[PDB]
């Protein structure tokens, strides 16, 4: 369990019918191509949770929640540098509804490589104690 | 473009239950 400061990329939602880190990685690149997504975040800063229960994501002031993204619904998590020129490194995370009958990818960018890392090391925890 | 996507991933984590 551990909060990190992130930016908000965006999100594509509520495709149908992506297996591989390497093809989820091109896809959004070609989805920022064709402007699905931004290249670069917003520079406003949530607060992203991570623990047992998934990935929390709210505003800075705690105030409000953005994206509840629970343990049972993420199928994949993503951690890859944008490729840009500055070295920023990006989260892209694969989730799914109650029917698993749709997908969705949310993309967060993080403060450091090493926070990237720790997200994902607290996720893959998360998983193993299941 | 950018790189390609070999040489930019640092790790990925799959949720088993889908797997």
């Amino acid at each position: 369990c551990a909060e990190f400061r992130i930016k908000y990329v965006g999100a594509i939602e509520k495709l149908k019918l992506l297996e591989g880190p390497l093809d989820l990685i091109n896809y959004i690149d070609v989805a920022q191509q064709d402007g699905k997504l931004p290249f670069v975040p917003p520079e406003e800063e949530f607060i992203m949770g991570v623990s047992k229960y998934g990935i929390k994501v709210s505003t800075s002031d705690q105030y409000d929640v953005l994206h509840r993204h629970a343990l049972y619904l993420i199928i994949r998590m993503v951690c890859y540098d944008d490729g840009l020129g500055a070295g920023k490194s990006l989260l892209a995370l694969k989730t799914t509804d109650a029917s698993n009958e749709e997908y969705s990818l949310w993309v967060y960018q993080c403060n450091s490589l090493e926070q990237a890392q720790a997200i994902c090391k607290v996720l893959s925890t998360a998983f193993d104690s299941v | 473009f950018r790189p390609s996507p070999l040489e930019r991933i640092k790790t990925n984590v799959i949720n088993p239950a889908y797997a």
